[PDB]
């Protein structure tokens, strides 16, 4: 319950934004983002986990229909 | 068991569990081995933010009968060495120094800590000081306003908005209060004045309010009752409002006689 | 627990984590673990502190 | 198209008690002009609401603008906000003509020696006497080139007296013959207002484009920080920099990217392992990461005194190393030292203005924020100025000093214009100075 | 000794009752002698615990246990962690549901901000529970509940 998906992510943005928008609610383990080889953009979403569980939840809390890139995502429990 | 410590920690020096270990076998920490594994870590690797925390936090908790002069500086010298470590615990530590050490004076100087670490701008930090500064603004109601004006022109929150209203309308007579009312009854969107009531008339309500006996500069009359003759829908409510307004506004040697036309009209 | 049964212990509130259990008061951990004011628990511990081969047997 | 509520009203009141026949039904041409000469209804909509707002004003400006009371009320010698000890540094180019800009004044030096005579002269309130002392102009680094230009137009004893009461508040009005000088003097008054008060925005108001073309060539021979300065308008380029608002965020896009690279470059120089690019934000942590901490913990080093200790201690020789201690003297090598990291200082601050350009990815919102903050000193005409005199008023563009050229070419209202640019601070009108030349 | 099981669930079986009466002290009697007619489970249930204490904590332990003329209430400070039977059960104490919690949950993500508004059987029955529950312990953020607004 560390690993939550995060979709709606506009093309410019990226790991180290990620990085940046979810270190706030505490420690990041790993940023995952499927892309597409031929275009070499991602294809919208993302994984990231985080250290804690409880920081993964608080991020969930707090980033869910929030605003990124001037676009709303998506933020949940991954799996 | 300080020599084999030392031992382990002279090849494994880079392993902070190792450190930590050591940091709880010896159960009088403070003495020679807080500063020394402070100096360890801070010399070997820049990593190790939430041990290091953990223990400027139970420092703090352990030197606290002098509650904080030594214990303050070390935990904040600890924060200045997280360089762009914008997470969690280290606002919350520079917040729980500014609430036990002095206040108010070195809280800007938290403040301007946290607008650092929220100058990359994740939405975790500002949420934190800006009720951190509502809750500190709670013996010189100086920075109140401008927390509110920080937090309300760089974050659109209703919630946060009627909060920050009712903190203006907590004034003497209309400091900062005819202002947030009139940001209210602007209503530009639907959003922010559906966040914790959906009537369509707490506005009319608060400008009726607002053309009640206070200290404005002007606001006497003119949108207030100009709003609530045109689009009042509600039987004697807007009326009344409006008489009395015209009846105690300033002396009212004419705007009397204004509102006795005003209730043979309608 | 029970006042005269009591003889069962609650898992993460009599017993300690289940393997990999946590502490929190959200949905989903496992909250303050009943201790007194001075420390010890309501009961036990709600946070946590040969050769058997059969001879004769068929290939 | 809008149609006039007023003129729509009366319209409909006529048709409607007389019977008149509905003229809004009856058109049958539309008639366009040319839009140089079709600003007569903004302009009225500006006088509309700057007579509907309180036409806050300064307090020594009122009676002044009304034409009567004392017409020397807004003089730098009437005013109690007075200062006394003025940063004239680039004004004077030596103590002759320091001296020779005051035939009515006595010149005390703070300094016997000929050699120490960058100046500030500090003025009475027997009271005749100005007192001048030089200065030393920080140290801004290694490198030589990055030592700030100076103005070296010799001001007459008139000129010495007109930017000094620019540089005092109140109202300064400047009576300029064909050829006297009026860019020069505007350029140092604007320069020292900058200097002496880096907190203060200034507003540069012209009646044409020529004039703002000459005060931004004036102004590049100067020691002015192109960030700062910005250019308004609704046009052929004249000057040898972009003063213009996308001019302006192309050149902060570029100097930004120089600055990442130049942080990550120190970086390498300090032995902090990471391939990863910096933008502004992370820029300003490892700052406050590695740069203070090391700044800081060789300042407890040093300044808690040998002279090869002081270079022994540099943290930043192999950033310097493209350029620094000479061994003659403490102080010496304890200033290359500051200037070195007042440079990196500079590259942080730089970084840290340079940020709101990622954290606004629309060029307008780039420009707004470079206007409303980034700039000191933003200049415009009176037609552009009437024009958009509301949008800077809705954004919130501020100033505190207003410096005008060609004011005899401007039109009163076109004068009065210029003055209500923002709105009102706490009660009271924000404008400190109001210097116009013409 | 005697328990009753309030907002019995109609397929939450008496076996498992008393497995969890058990897993929590003396299964002694789990019992819900429905209508003589349905065969399903009668809304109220005699729990038998042996033991008075032991009946007593049983009962604080298992209780939140997830098993129109204006009767419905306003419920806010909302716990956001609840599900939709568990929440039903736990309103459905001193009354019948006729709408399920309609919890006021922000669209744009799925998590919501706290309120809900539920139709119960009586007024007085949203009365009762809404009292019971003023400002009482709700799961995370205490409860606050009333009567309902119109929308």
């Amino acid at each position: 319950k560390r690993v939550l998906y995060v979709g709606g992510l506009a093309e410019e943005v990226d790991d180290k934004v990620l990085h940046a928008a979810f270190i706030p609610f505490g420690d990041i383990t790993d940023i995952q983002i499927p892309l597409d080889y031929e275009t070499e953009k991602h294809r919208g979403f993302a994984f990231v986990e985080f250290e804690l569980a409880e920081d993964a939840a608080a991020a969930i809390d707090n980033m869910n229909e929030s605003e990124l890139f001037g676009r709303t995502i998506r933020v949940n429990l991954a799996k | 068991e300080d020599l084999p410590y030392e031992e382990e920690i002279m090849r494994n020096q880079f392993s902070v569990k190792c450190w930590l270990r050591y940091i709880e076998f010896k159960q009088g920490a403070p003495k020679p081995r807080l500063n020394q594994l402070y100096e360890r870590a801070l010399k070997l690797l820049p990593c190790s933010y939430k041990l290091w925390y953990r223990y400027l936090k139970a420092r703090r908790a352990q030197v606290k009968h002098r509650c904080v002069t030594d214990p303050a500086y070390e935990d904040v010298n600890n924060c200045h060495e997280r360089a762009f470590v914008f997470m969690h615990k280290m606002p919350r530590l520079w917040l729980d120094y500014c609430q036990f050490l002095m206040d108010q004076g070195r809280v800007t100087h938290t403040r301007r800590t946290f607008d650092r670490a929220l100058r990359a701008l994740p939405i975790t930090q500002h949420s934190r000081i800006w009720p951190l500064y509502l809750r500190f603004l709670r013996s010189h109601p100086l920075p109140e306003t401008a927390v509110r004006g920080y937090r309300r022109f760089l974050k659109l929150s209703p919630e946060s908005a009627e909060e920050y209203i009712e903190y203006l309308k907590s004034s003497d007579r209309l400091d900062e209060a005819a202002q947030r009312l009139a940001t209210v009854v602007n209503d530009e969107r639907f959003v922010s004045k559906a966040g914790k009531s959906n009537y369509q008339l707490w506005h009319e309500l608060c400008d009726l309010i607002s053309q009640n006996p206070d200290k404005v500069q002007s606001l006497n009359v003119d949108a207030i009752i100009r709003g609530g003759l045109t689009r009042f829908t509600d039987q004697l409510g807007k009326l009344w409002c409006s008489l009395a307004d015209y009846y105690i506004r300033s002396g009212h040697f004419e705007k009397a006689r204004d509102v006795y036309e005003e209730a043979i009209r309608t | 627990p029970p006042p005269s049964y009591p003889n069962l212990k609650i898992p993460g509130l009599n017993s300690p984590i289940p393997e990999s259990c946590s502490f929190g008061y959200h949905a989903g951990g496992w909250g303050k673990p009943p201790v007194d004011e001075t420390g010890k628990p309501l009961y036990g511990d709600v946070f946590g502190t040969i050769d058997r081969t059969p001879w004769g047997e068929l290939e | 198209v809008f149609l006039d509520p007023n003129q729509y009203q009366q319209d409909m009141t006529n048709t409607i008690q007389n019977g008149a026949e509905d003229v809004y039904e009856t058109f049958n041409i539309i008639m366009r002009r040319k839009p140089k000469e079709n600003n007569f209804k903004a302009v009225l909509e500006t006088i509309r609401n700057l007579m509907n707002t309180d036409c806050v004003v300064p307090d020594w400006l009122h009676d002044i603008i009304l034409g009567y009371g004392d017409p020397s009320s807004a003089h730098y010698s009437k005013m109690p906000n007075q200062i006394a000890t003025l940063d004239f540094n680039d004004t004077f180019l030596s103590i002759e003509h320091l001296k020779a800009s005051f035939p009515g004044h006595n010149v005390k030096v703070t300094v016997e020696d000929p050699a120490l005579q960058p100046f500030r002269i500090t003025f009475p309130v027997e009271a005749k006497t100005l007192i001048v002392e030089p200065h030393v102009i920080p140290n801004r680094g290694p490198y030589p080139y990055n030592q700030p230009k100076r103005n070296t137009i010799q001001f007459t004893h008139t000129q010495i007296e007109a930017i000094r009461a620019g540089m005092q508040p109140g109202l300064t009005m400047v009576v300029g013959p064909p050829g006297t000088g009026k860019t020069d003097v505007a350029v140092q008054i604007i320069s020292n207002i900058y200097h002496n008060f880096p907190e203060q925005r200034t507003l540069i108001v012209t009646h044409s484009n020529q004039a703002l073309n000459q005060l931004f060539e004036k102004i590049m021979a100067l020691d002015i920080d192109e960030r700062h300065l910005l250019r308004l308008g609704h046009e052929e380029l004249e000057t040898e920099k972009d003063f213009s608002r996308y001019g302006r965020v192309n050149y902060v896009l570029a100097r930004r990217i120089e600055l990442l690279e130049e942080v990550k470059r120190l970086q390498k120089s300090l032995g902090v392992p990471g391939d990863a690019s910096y933008t502004c934000e992370t820029a300003g942590y490892f700052f406050l990461y590695q740069v203070m901490s090391r700044w800081e913990e060789y300042i407890s080093k040093v300044k808690n005194p040998d002279v090869t200790e002081v270079s022994t201690f540099f943290p930043f020789h192999e950033y310097f190393a493209n350029a620094i201690f000479k061994g003659r003297s403490y102080e010496e090598d304890m200033e290359i030292a500051e200037g070195c990291f007042r440079h990196i200082k500079k590259i942080f601050t730089q970084l840290e203005e340079f940020r709101a350009s990622e954290l606004l990815r629309s060029g307008l919102d780039r420009s707004k924020y470079l206007l409303v903050k980034e700039a000191k000193i933003i200049a415009m005409t009176c037609t552009h100025a009437a024009l958009k005199r509301h949008d800077l008023v809705k954004l919130g563009f501020k100033y505190d000093n207003i410096l005008m050229e060609e004011a005899a070419q401007i039109l009163e209202i076109e004068t009065f214009i210029p003055l209500l640019l923002q709105n009102p601070q706490d009660g009271f009108s924000r404008l400190k100075r109001w210097i116009m030349i013409g | 000794a005697t328990v009753y099981v309030g907002g019995l669930d109609e397929k939450v079986s008496e076996p498992l009752l008393w497995e969890l009466f058990l897993q929590a002290g003396p299964v002694v009697n789990t019992h819900m002698p429905k209508d003589r007619v349905t065969g399903q489970h009668q809304g109220y249930g005699f729990v038998e615990f042996l033991s008075e204490e032991d009946a007593d904590y049983a009962i604080k332990i298992m209780n939140m246990i997830k098993l129109d003329v204006g009767a419905n209430i306003f419920i806010g400070n909302l716990d956001p962690e609840i599900d939709e039977k568990l929440l039903y059960d736990t309103f459905s104490a001193f009354g019948v549901i006729l709408q399920t919690p309609k919890i006021m949950r922000d669209p744009d993500t799925g998590n919501s901000k706290g309120y809900a508004f539920i139709n119960f059987a009586s007024f007085d029955a949203s009365d009762a529970a809404i009292e019971a529950m003023n400002g009482q312990y709700l799961c995370n953020r205490p409860i606050t509940v009333s009567y309902a607004f119109k929308k």
